């Protein structure tokens, strides 16, 4: 369980940071289809 | 360009949500053990 | 087109996930009505 | 035009399935305290 | 307890439309490119 | 349980494929940058 929870926290983290780049980009996409 | 690479972002969300969900699996596995 | 295929491959995982999603939903309700 | 507006469509549905994530493993912890 | 039900099924149903709104797109994306 | 058991893993087997044939086609579509 120990391990458990340092993974769920690594994880986590990482998806929010890619979610995060992925809406940065999402945005400057839409911008260049202008 | 900025499209492949939104698509990789994507991708490495979804391997990452892949991780996280194999994690509950196996929580799910421990508690049930311990109860049933 | 390579575009376009990979964006059907990412939509197939998403399924894919919801379901597994979906499978540890279930298990947790279940865990929950004999431990509480 | 339509390859970008699918990407929203999937980032979006990760950003829910994120959500739900979230939602087991707080029942996995809830239920995890009782049993350990 | 109570509202971790209520969210389940908000976020379940969010995920349902998310997804059958995907669906549509990749068919009418495919039918552009043809 | 069973059943739950023959259903994660059908998935997880199932996803797993699925991620592997996206990697191939994120490298490929890389390469086509090119």
């Amino acid at each position: 369980w120990m391990e458990w929870d340092r993974e769920i926290n690594k994880y986590t983290s990482l998806i929010h940071s890619l979610i995060e780049e992925s809406q940065n980009q999402q945005e400057k996409n839409e911008q260049e289809l202008l | 360009s900025g499209i492949v690479q939104q698509q990789n972002n994507l991708l490495r969300a979804i391997e990452a949500q892949q991780h996280l969900l194999q994690l509950t699996v196996w929580g799910i596995k421990q508690l049930q053990a311990r109860i049933l």
